[PDB]
């Protein structure tokens, strides 16, 4: 299901043109608030004096209406950038006055158009109109993907198209949106409304777009291609594009009259439909997923706190995982007892972190798999958890499972152990202070012991998403540092973004480590060959973990599991956005911090240019010991 | 089949044991009832005499003659079970849900056919054990009803002690049948009451703090008084000797058996949970059994 | 529809239990999480190492069911303010498990009960475990309307209950309930259950609980009378409380167990939903209002806001108001015209402020009911309602209604105004700046000229509103003074509040205003007697006026023009609440300030406690000029 | 949990008096524990727990060349720059009778037991500095009849009436963080411009050595302050007295002040909104000492005649690092 719009220059009566766009399908219609050819004077009499009405009244429509199906445009010959001193101020005037129509009429979104380099007026009267009276509605800036400049036909005898490859200018109106939206400070009430045209460009000018708060698309009817039976499609270079932007959820708005004369017009609109169900489906659990996109969560801290029952319950939610290490300590389990030995060794296993204990059901699972006697301690300092824990052991376990409420870097075990498993694993690997609470339970792990998992590593990607930035930027708190959020990571479903470099290895702990003097703090550098023109908000972070062997875990995008989804990855942003040209290395630098009672990450960039050191010790973001 | 937190333990001029448990944590939070002619095979199920579950946790219990057992339930109940002419049976013969909240004791005045209830309602029943109905209901006290204790020859006299730190002495002849008495001073809550088998007008009260009085009704005053334990009294059993010995039963998870003056003369750490209830053998007087929340049944030979 | 709920302090199985009082028709179930009678021990071995489970598993019931069916009651044996050392310590530590693992179960609401009056260190636990992780669920305070020491039976032969009149002690419990939220720092995550008797106290015992959070209403069983039939009801004191408490839109929780044992338990409940099915009905449109009981919005400002289409519309669904409107116009022309002059005579009326012009058409059905002439001009200053209003003039109106889009403090008139006719009155009478706008405009109305409204006077008011008071202290933003929310109006539709004294008026204005040197500045000090212990959190303001001899309107409650319903009252709330005893004087100061740019209102308490002079300089709210 | 700088230290030995009394107090442990016909026998080990620059061994020697004993000291300091000073006060002038311990007093393995062990971590209001923790964390390495110097101390509350201090304290006010947190922090002041409304009284208590099965240094105090006058609650004085052994005793009580002493000055508890007190009322005021595995802070909040906010709850503004 697309939502849908038209778009038109040329409304008669606005109930009648309302209904007849509503009954070919559309959910909403972009039209003019004041007639487009209704130019009006503000300074010079005695056009100045016009007699009223300005424009059509706002009872033709209920308030409803107003609110939902109506998208105001600004009229095309409001200039206020014109060269002309008259024009501009003029503009200026009439600009503001549609668009305090456009707020009277609560409409909730507004076009205007970036079809120039230079909107520095245009902007400046926007910032002026969105700081005066709070409201939510949204700018829509119409945007080409293509400049017309570039896109005209080469028949103009003396003025020839160049053909020469120009990588940056092709990009061009991105710039246009780039310093608008600079401009106008990152207002969340300013997205983008992409205009797609006939001849696509390269590869590079599209992705430019990405991590970009896109709306809207524009799909003037002029692009479709004609099928055998005169229906109206796309070429498969559009239906890539289309395929893309329905992956952002876009709403889509078809421009122009209907040169496909013999059919209806809803045709264009059942196209997209038709695209739509016809599109690679996603996962049976991505529609959880899905609500999760680009949605900022602050890390879970297991350790620090206690996780509540849901969290638990989305976190066994997951049979893929407890798959892979079920066939670990299966695995595990074949390598340690030979077959001889299998009814007299009793391998001791202890889950360090076992929750409601669907890590016990999976060993329990591969010592019967395996054929092999296992003892098993689920060790849980969560008391909320071990009562769960308690009950599957007066109630299914028995006598098997010694359930431990103890944190497992006090606990005294009354042996050592030849297994110790846990998934004491955060988005980053070891942000949840696995190796530490790992640390602390070496002591009652046998000398030939083998920890599940055996070992583990975060990856860094720069990354583009002014979408995400804008919502890290939103989430300023009062009553601490006004740039604190962009010093903390957030746990998100990554999804309109622009990965800038392939995934790096960040940093990497091996368990157990059998080790003199062991030193969890780690302090690496990454060069990203970065071959885009962009802008870096912020690093994407993986990891992968060897549970045992050859039975891993990843999200890391290369390597992900298939069908694991119980990690989002995480995202470390950074205060002021980096220009970043085709051809530079984005170098990045990455702390792991600690002292006696907390842990914690600092990053910086160091080139193309300088950040600053985000998180110095530990001020916005800690994770407690 | 039996729960863990026995709560109960009586034993029938017999010699037969009286067991009360209920399940206080896991799924189902419900109690049974057991009669154990044989008191040293307590409390294994399957050599019982009897066996019955009841629809929720036993909060206190005594019996009604030879035959009954009057329990006090978390359902706002009193019920009274019986036995099978051949005693293999304990069968309900009433339920009757007249408080509003957990019934927390309960006592049979000294005729045998009627009984007094406490509760967390704050209210307090005078029972007819044969019309099954109640006699009486008294909102005497402000606070959730600890104890109540029948007179053990009178029976329109009673004891109440409740969180109001009231010690109520009750005369149902009279038109206000409550006299507050104890002491005049703020002292810790009373939890636990017992008559004195000998000297009618005498009584022991146990407090929240551990400490263990005797107290005389017509001078009302804490004739003596002695920090017999580390943590509230729940219970207070005299022995049928003579010259009885009293019992002290507190939630340090100890026993504990004085003498006239509240000296220690025996002391016991078997348990490894809260003592609950505590009965002297009718055939052995001086064997003494108790029952706590570690599902563990003591027989004490006492000096 | 009441929605009610099922206490039990005697779960066997939960599903069941469950299962049983939603076939009753309860919503929800109040229960224990752990067993009433398990009491735990934390300190001392060996009780403290009492073998696990500690209580029932969390996955006996679905997240749902947890989140939405289950309000968990704190067991009665933790006694966190007990005298014993050892007992409070204990129960602290008892409370703290309970309290987490309710909020590891995802409980919407835990029920703690305040049945004493020092609960200090309830309160210490309770506000430490409210900052430990952002929550929002509830703590629904269980608090008596009577204490059971004043509620026992007068049987203790020797402390007899007190026959004599306290009344302040008969108040004691509000108290419990007002140091503990007060110890707590008035978080919004705590309310009451306040729980009600057989027998009911004095009307200012529960009048004591009016502005009180209150989310829900404890009903024993045993309060229950009974009727012919056997049904369970109540006496019709009770039923006065059951109505009172449906007008605050609590929840019912039905306690004890079934004493009317002949007929079902859903009877009691049933017995409810008839009350509720029979309460006496509200007004038509108090649906809408419904939704806006205390619900705070900041005041319009029509005259330096131009205000939305919809916020017009609002204002024109009054049919009430426009008909006195009407009346007024009409008698007013029928005196200034004598029957003689009918056809001479025609009356030059002006609608200054028009809008969307609800005030023309009534000009003209009173003109044309009076059977005189009229020549209207609507003056509006709006341009968005003056494209509405030059649509209706050329569709509709005609050149008998001249539309001026001007300020009408700066419109040169080519005529004098037999008849000014505006709506320019806010909540507080003038707080939209009537009296600035219609001295601008008083030099083209005639020198016998009448002004519509001829008259307008506010009026205030002490309230007790702890959830009002804290609704604005939740007002804070960032980058702005931390208390400047106390220091600016409210238009708000007052509900759960307490008005403490009888509305005196506060400020007047007439017009027109023939006075050598005009001085709208005020200053204004009221005296109000109070005869109920109670806490001042702010003064409640309204308006009357005087259109026209005997046609008025009002908001004041006591002269409320029945059907009106386009002005919510005010609210200037007040830093700190003030302790009112009964019989003291609440004496409050009122200004009315201004400079060339704007006006403001300072207001303080100066009886019997000094509060500071809010908004100072206008420094936290103004209203444009 | 911070690392004083010297000039701190230089304010702290500053002050003969306290350690005077500090020296008498060893010289009295020193002769009782030690009998004439053992003086020349008998090495007392002395622990010097936070010696900073080595005031406190500096009084040591004193005492015990004064008691005519021989001791042998052990300077432990977990400030390496103290450690510093304290280790060239050691090659210089000290020796080998003193050993300098560069370590934290609860993590310390000590070679041997100590007979007396001698500190000064008391704050203005006594234990406001962790010295119970501390004290604690060390009394492994005491001997079965070792004796802390000092032996107890406690803390005192009275109610003040101060508008200047309470202006002073709402213009604490520190963008970035709750806009009233500088209400719900104690502050170490020189109390000038104020009117004590009742007699002090001891709030919590310590002693030490604290052989008890399971030490627990969380407090809960309530406290009644008959008050004659009428007046206007801003916060309450915290004063301290201490035990360094039997009659030597230290105290900033305003009461029983050690005259001429003054390395510490009162401390000032503010609460948010100041309460009007008639005469004749009674301030009822609650004071709790609160801890974790990381930090101990205090809450406090008035109960009569009206009650107030609870202070600093979950140590929100204030806490003292472990
Ligand atoms: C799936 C999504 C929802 C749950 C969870 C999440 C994140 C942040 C917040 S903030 C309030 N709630 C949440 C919940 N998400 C995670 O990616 C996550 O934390 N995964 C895990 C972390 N640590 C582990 N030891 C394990 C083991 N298995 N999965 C683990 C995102
Ligand atoms: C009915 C409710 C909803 C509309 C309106 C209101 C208030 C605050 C905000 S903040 C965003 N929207 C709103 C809307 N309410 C008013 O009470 C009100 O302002 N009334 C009026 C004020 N001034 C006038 N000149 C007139 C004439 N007729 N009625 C008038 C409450
Ligand atoms: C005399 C005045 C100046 C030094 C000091 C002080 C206070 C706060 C700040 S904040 C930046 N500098 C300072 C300095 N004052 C104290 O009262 C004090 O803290 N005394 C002591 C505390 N703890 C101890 N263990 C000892 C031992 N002897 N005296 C001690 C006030
Ligand atoms: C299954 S998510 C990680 C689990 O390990 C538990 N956990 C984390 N750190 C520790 C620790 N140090 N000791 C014991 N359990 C831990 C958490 O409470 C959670 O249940
Ligand atoms: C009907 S609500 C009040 C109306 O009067 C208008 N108004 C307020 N002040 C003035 C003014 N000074 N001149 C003209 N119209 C005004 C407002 O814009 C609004 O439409
Ligand atoms: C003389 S002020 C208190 C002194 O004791 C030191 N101190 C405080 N706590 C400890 C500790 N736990 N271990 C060692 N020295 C300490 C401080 O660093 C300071 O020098
Ligand atoms: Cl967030
Ligand atoms: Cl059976
Ligand atoms: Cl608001």
């Amino acid at each position: 299901r697309v939502s849908s719009g038209r778009d038109l220059n040329c409304v008669p009566e606005i109930a009648d043109t309302l209904g007849a766009v509503a009954k070919q399908g559309f959910d909403f219609l972009c039209m003019p608030v004041f007639h487009p050819r209704f130019k009006r004077e503000f300074i010079q009499e005695p056009a100045k004096n016009r007699p009223g009405p300005q424009t059509r009244s706002d009872l033709l429509l209920s308030g409803r209406d107003w609110n939902t199906l109506i998208v105001g445009k600004l009229s095309p010959w409001i200039r206020p950038d014109s060269k002309v001193e008259k024009i501009r101020r003029n503009s200026e005037a009439a600009m503001l006055q549609e668009l305090n129509f456009g707020a009277y009429l609560g409409l909730p979104a507004f076009l205007l158009p970036l079809n120039q380099e230079d909107n520095t007026n245009l902007a400046r009267v926007l910032t002026n109109h969105i700081h005066t009276g709070h409201h939510s509605s949204m700018f829509w800036m119409r945007v080409p993907l293509v400049a017309p400049e570039d896109l005209r036909d080469d028949i103009i005898e003396n003025a020839p198209t160049t053909h020469t490859e120009e990588y940056s200018g092709e990009e061009k109106t991105w710039m246009w949106w780039h310093n608008f939206r600079t401009l106008c400070d990152y207002s969340k009430r300013i997205a983008v409304a992409l205009e797609i045209g006939a001849d696509l460009p390269s590869n590079h000018v599209i992705d430019r777009w990405l991590g970009e708060p896109i709306k809207a698309a524009i799909l003037p009817t002029s692009i479709f291609l004609t099928n055998k039976k005169g229906f109206p499609v796309l070429s498969k270079m559009h239906q890539r594009l289309i395929f893309r932007l329905l992956k952002l959820e876009v709403q889509f708005i078809i421009t122009g009259t209907n040169h496909h004369s013999e059919k209806e017009f809803c045709s264009y609109l059942q196209y997209l439909e038709y695209l739509s169900q016809n599109r690679p489906p996603p996962n049976a659990y991505e529609l959880f997923a899905k609500g999760y996109e680009d949605y900022l969560q602050s890390p879970l801290q297991p350790l620090m706190d206690n996780l509540e029952s849901q969290t638990y319950e989305v976190f066994e939610k997951d049979p893929i995982k407890y798959s892979q290490y079920q066939q670990a300590i299966y695995k595990c389990l074949l390598d340690r007892v030979p077959e001889e030995e299998k009814d007299t060794n009793v391998q001791v296993l202890m889950v360090l972190g076992a929750g409601r204990g669907p890590l016990v059901n999976a060993s329990l699972r591969a010592a019967k798999q395996a054929d092999r006697r296992i003892k098993l301690y689920a060790v849980e300092k969560n008391p909320n958890a071990v009562v769960t824990l308690e009950n599957w052991q007066f109630e299914e376990w028995g006598s098997q499972v010694t359930v431990v409420s103890s944190d497992m870097r006090e606990w005294v075990a009354p042996e050592k152990a030849d297994i110790i498993v846990s998934e004491l694993l955060g988005s980053f690997a070891d942000n949840e202070l696995s190796p530490e609470c790992l640390d602390g339970a070496q002591h009652f792990l046998k000398d030939d012991g083998v920890s599940i998992p055996g070992e583990y590593t975060s990856f860094l990607a720069p990354i583009s998403s002014s979408k995400l930035y804008n919502e890290v930027r939103a989430c300023r708190e009062k009553d601490r540092d006004p740039e604190a959020q962009f010093e903390m990571p957030y746990v998100v479903r990554l999804h309109n973004f622009h990965q800038l470099s392939a995934p790096q290895p960040c940093f990497t702990f091996s368990h157990p480590n059998r080790d003199p003097m062991i030193d969890n703090n780690r302090y690496c550098t990454l060069e990203f060959p970065v071959e885009v023109n962009t802008v870096l908000h912020g690093f994407a972070g993986y990891f992968e973990t060897v549970l045992y062997q050859d039975i891993t875990l990843s999200i890391r995008p290369e390597t992900h599991s298939p069908g694991m989804f119980s990690w989002f990855p995480i995202l470390f942003p950074i205060k002021q956005p980096i220009t970043v040209r085709e051809g530079q290395t984005i170098c990045v630098r990455f702390w792991r911090c600690s002292n006696s009672k907390k842990v914690w990450y600092e990053w910086a960039v160091t080139a193309p240019v300088c950040s600053a050191i985000h998180n110095p010790t530990g001020r916005s973001y800690t994770i407690g010991l | 089949c039996m729960e863990r937190q026995l709560e109960a333990a009586r034993y029938r001029s017999d010699g037969a044991l009286l067991l009360g448990a209920s399940s206080l944590s896991g799924r189902c939070w419900a109690g049974s009832l057991w009669l154990f002619k044989d008191p040293c095979a307590a409390p294994n199920e399957g050599f019982c005499s009897a066996g019955v579950q009841t629809e929720a946790g036993v909060a206190d219990l005594t019996w009604v003659g030879e035959r009954g057992i009057l329990v006090a339930s978390d359902s706002g109940a009193v019920e009274l079970w019986e036995l099978d002419e051949n005693e293999t049976l304990i069968v309900s013969k009433f339920c009757k849900y007249e408080h509003d909240d957990i019934v927390s004791t309960v006592s049979v005045l000294s005729s045998g056919t009627q009984a007094v209830s406490g509760s967390k309602d704050i209210c307090i029943k005078v029972w007819d054990l044969a019309q099954q109905v109640v006699l009486s209901s008294y909102r005497a006290h402000a606070a959730q009803v600890t104890c109540v204790a029948a007179s053990p020859h009178k029976d329109s006299v009673f004891l109440s002690c409740s969180e109001d730190n009231r010690i109520l002495l009750w005369d149902t002849r009279c038109p206000k049948p409550a006299s507050q008495i104890g002491c005049s001073a703020p002292g810790y809550l009373p939890t636990s009451l017992a008559w004195h088998p000998q000297q009618s007008e005498v009584f022991v009260f146990g407090d929240e703090n551990g400490t263990v009085s005797l107290v005389d009704t017509k001078s009302t005053s804490c004739v003596l008084s002695s920090a017999v334990h580390s943590q509230c009294v729940t219970g207070l059993v005299f022995s049928p000797h003579s010259v009885p010995f009293l019992a002290s039963l507190s939630e340090d998870c100890s026993l504990a058996v004085l003498d006239s003056s509240l000296s220690e003369l025996f002391r016991s750490q078997a348990h490894r949970d809260f003592v609950r209830d505590a009965t002297w053998s009718p055939l052995n007087h001086s064997l003494l059994t108790t029952v706590g929340w570690d599902h563990q049944v003591v027989h004490h030979v006492v000096p």
